[PDB]
């Protein structure tokens, strides 16, 4: 969840969790979840020589 | 039962033993610091609704962060001046009936008669009723005088000894040991403190002064060393834990920059509003500046085995004789030389 | 009373950091600062190798702290703040303006208090960083460069050793000697390294020259090293006030966002001293804070010394049962009770009273069941390398009816 | 204060009322320390309103 | 304080002074005897 | 590459700088006698022989 | 470099004098100092005997 613009649209609507096999990271939330509202980052504080 | 009979009699066994004691001392100190010794960066201010007692309590909550931003050291402290010690220097015995997990002996009427004794002639003791699933605490007493008691733990040698090893700063184990000594390899921290087929690296001529207290599984070694953990139950701290337990070592770092971070204020090791001087309380964080445990090494202050020659009859400084017929006096090699008036 | 507002950026403490505000603090997991330094060489010859140069790539990241502080309301407060345009009578007026009052006189120095522990917390932070002088500056000089042998680096840990033993109570010792005060205080001074040096407004003086650092006390030393050691510079200071804000927008939010990374006066009545040729603040911050409030102060840490004594060594060799004198301690008796084993050993209290170590007190260690627990060990010596030997002297036959 | 403290704190009082008890008869040579501990004596006691 | 100041005591008029025309003694027990020094605050003063 | 080579270049270059004091202390060292040793002969004896 | 003797025994008999009389005296009827020595007894570096 990034906020991000799709390049594409899917075509082929179907139940996408029997196929899970295929694919690297396969996460199934159910209606929301508080991992989506998560933004820690990392930050550089400048460098010295 | 018959060392009970010897030692409460007036008979002196064929065995000697040193004593440990750890004191605390109010210090002044006077830290330095450069201009850009920290980049400290503030958060945003937070406030936490929360019931209370009769009604609400405000908690504002601040985040913040740290960075040291010098390539080398950019803050120095050094201790400066002594004020009032905390601890009292007497003569308070270490208690080994506070422990639990050792065998028991096969009549618990010896025991129990052993215990008896040994609670008479001393301050600190387990209560009678002996509680089990309990803590066995000592009983507490009336107000106190002059500090906090400092035990102090007996360890034997044999009688033998060179005595000049105890006017200097020395070591309580009778080889001296420690991370300190490197240079070649990983595993040779457990060479210097326990190998006994080369010799000692201090004084180097021997393997050890007492051989009792000295090898893997000695006397000395079986009885105080924290990896044996025999004395866990006790409540009561031991003042030459810090001696006999290999202190955890990883190796990446140079000898000398891993001495400069184990310098810092470490956290306290005793109790301090409490009585006994008993083992760190869990939740009890105070940076105390822990001198000569870094180094594995005690002071000898000034003691003698006779009252006539630890003073003179001259109305001013202490005697000065080293000794006297079979007698003793070792005098104070300790940093406190010229402090704690007599 | 009236209380007085402690503003930090006034302290001389403020010297010693670079506060920058930052809001979005909370989201932040590592933070990363990086440097890259470089060094020389000299070029020589003969049977030495030749040398290329180094550059070192040294990283370093924060450590995220809090600051918490607690403010109470009474009950009775909240039932009269909680009436919103029903009352307006005579009689709990004045106990709604005592509410408030207690409301704005509480929260004023609850808003105080950071201001006044932001210096707790560079104090802590401070004096669990900074080594003993005693071991920084040994090695400093001591040792040239580095990458010692075993034996120059033995040498410096027995002159540390020595440091350690003498060097400790410099202060209250040669106190009657000031020329060793300011001559320690340059070497304290002169062994640590500077820091970065960009800044836009610095921490000066009345006439202009840029101050070196900040040295913290108590208030006794404070008063004995300026009556008559170190020397007065000036008495006012010029102080930066502001902060220094950043933000993150635009192409950083959106780097933050999505790939989870990110990148980058006032006069104050203070007194300045100069030691060995830097000007530095001197504070002794101990009536401005930590005053007639329950937290102790640091630069009051304890120190935890060993003491060891033999109790009852007997001089084995004949030679070394030796009197300085004929008739040093002579007794009516006719064997004289000093040739006898010692059997206590006497040292000194805390207030000075003679007290006694005699064996009897041994019987809390010796006589206890750990003194027969030999089974772990003859489990462990079980478990070695052993030769066949003869078994002479430790065999027990029997008799065969001769 | 706590009851170790306290009690340090009691030894140090029993010492000093046994020294500083007659500090102008017993330091009458030293000008210095009587101007020292004047200012200790004035340097003590809180103002008033 | 509850305490009690031992003054200048001794149990034998041989010991409390010495030989020198000045001070007195300071030999705290020579065979049975004893001697107490002066702990009291009056140590500067009471002349002898 | 290229800054980098210029850095390391820079350096390279200080090192002749460097390392004439570093040659001259050496031929001063070996030239040298002591003092203890230098200072007796020049006033005992006249001229010598 | 330094130099010591270790078991020099003074063969003159003027030569072993003693400063006084009761100077290192002990319990024993015969005193173990006219027989000959077998050591030598210095200080380390760190002032160790």
């Amino acid at each position: 969840p990034a906020g991000i613009i799709p390049t594409g649209n899917v075509l082929s609507t179907i139940e996408v969790c029997a196929h899970r096999c295929i694919f690297d990271f396969f996460k199934q939330i159910r209606s929301d979840d508080n991992s989506l509202y998560s933004a820690q980052f990392d930050i550089l504080l400048g460098t010295y020589c | 039962i018959s060392l009970t009979h010897q030692l409460r009699t007036g008979f002196h066994p064929g065995i000697a033993f040193t004593v440990v004691r750890q004191d605390r001392f109010a210090t002044e100190q006077l830290l330095y610091a450069e201009r850009a010794s920290e980049s400290y960066f503030v958060g945003q201010i937070q406030v936490h609704h929360h019931d209370a007692i009769g009604g609400v309590n405000f908690t504002l909550t601040q985040p913040r962060a740290h960075v040291d931003l010098g390539v080398g050291y950019t803050a120095v402290c050094a201790t400066a001046a002594l004020r009032c010690p905390l601890t009292d220097m007497g003569n308070t015995a270490q208690n080994l009936f506070f422990s639990r997990g050792g065998v028991p002996m096969l009549h618990d009427n010896v025991t129990e008669s052993l215990r008896r004794i040994t609670a008479s002639g001393g301050r600190l003791n387990p209560t009678e009723p002996l509680p089990i699933f309990g803590g066995l605490r000592p009983a507490t007493s009336a107000g106190i005088a002059r500090g906090q008691a400092s035990v102090c733990e007996f360890v034997a040698m044999p009688v033998s000894t060179d005595l000049q090893y105890f006017r200097t700063a020395c070591n309580p184990r009778g080889r001296a040991s420690g991370m300190l000594y490197m240079g070649d390899r990983d595993a040779d921290i457990e060479a210097i403190m326990f190998d006994h087929t080369q010799s000692d690296v201090a004084y180097t001529d021997r393997a050890t002064l007492n051989p009792w207290a000295s090898q893997k599984h000695s006397y000395g070694d079986r009885l105080y060393n924290g990896t044996y953990n025999l004395t866990g139950a006790s409540p009561i701290y031991s003042p030459c834990f810090k001696f006999f337990t290999p202190a955890e070592v990883n190796t990446n770092c140079n000898t000398l920059d891993r001495l400069l971070m184990e310098a810092k204020a470490v956290a306290s090791q005793s109790s301090t509003d409490t009585e006994y001087q008993f083992k760190r309380p869990p939740g009890s964080t105070e940076m105390t500046q822990d001198p000569c445990g870094l180094f594995q090494e005690a002071y000898p202050p000034l003691c003698s085995s006779d009252a006539a020659m630890l003073r003179t009859a001259h109305a001013g400084e202490t005697g000065a004789d080293e000794v006297h017929l079979a007698q003793y006096l070792i005098r104070d090699a300790s940093p406190l030389r010229g402090c704690l008036p007599l | 009373n009236t209380l007085n507002f402690v503003r930090f950026l006034e302290l001389g403490l403020s010297v010693a950091c670079i506060c920058t505000k930052f809001p979005e603090l909370a989201y932040v997991r590592d933070g990363v600062i990086q440097f890259e330094v470089q060094q020389p060489m000299i070029a020589r010859d003969g049977p030495h190798p030749v040398d290329q140069p180094v550059h070192n790539y040294m990283v370093k990241r924060i450590h995220k702290r809090s600051l918490s502080a607690a403010f109470a309301i009474a009950s009775e407060a909240l039932s009269l703040l909680s009436n919103t345009y029903v009352d307006g009578t005579e009689i709990d007026s004045s106990l709604r303006i005592r509410a408030i009052q207690q409301m704005a006189r509480n929260l004023r120095t609850v808003l105080d208090s950071f201001e006044r522990g932001t210096a707790d917390q560079l104090l802590g932070v401070l004096l669990e960083k900074a080594p003993p002088l005693s071991l920084l500056s040994p090695i400093n000089k001591f040792q040239p460069e580095g990458h010692l042998n075993r034996v120059a680096r033995a040498a410096l840990l027995s002159d540390l050793k020595r440091r350690v033993c003498a060097d400790m109570f410099f202060m209250t010792r040669h106190a009657r000697e000031p020329r060793l005060i300011s001559a320690y205080l340059s070497d304290m001074v002169s062994c640590t390294q500077p820091s970065v040096m960009v800044s836009r407004i610095t921490h000066t003086n009345t006439r202009g020259r840029q101050v070196d650092g900040v040295l913290v006390t108590t208030a006794t030393l404070k008063r004995q090293l300026l009556q008559g050691i170190l020397q007065i510079d000036d008495t006012a200071a010029d102080v930066p006030v502001t902060y220094g804000e950043m933000v993150l927008q635009g192409t950083n939010l959106v780097t933050a966002l999505v790939m989870g990374k990110a990148v980058r006066n006032a006069r104050v009545p203070a007194d300045l001293v100069i030691v060995g040729d830097k000007l530095v603040f001197l504070e002794a911050l101990e009536r401005r804070v930590y005053q007639a409030t329950r937290v102790a102060y640091p630069l009051i840490g304890n120190i935890d010394i060993t003491f060891i004594m033999p109790m009852g060594v007997f001089q084995a060799n004949s030679m070394d049962r030796y009197t300085r004198h004929a008739g040093d301690f002579s007794t009516v008796s006719e064997q004289d009770p000093r040739q006898f084993p010692p059997q206590g050993i006497f040292f000194y209290n805390k207030d000075g009273i003679l007290t006694q170590l005699t064996l009897r007190d041994a019987m809390g260690t010796i006589c206890h069941s750990s003194l027969l627990d030999v089974e772990a060990t003859l489990v462990a010596l079980r478990q070695q390398h052993l030769d066949r030997q003869c078994y002479f002297g430790v065999y027990v036959a029997e008799g065969t009816e001769d």
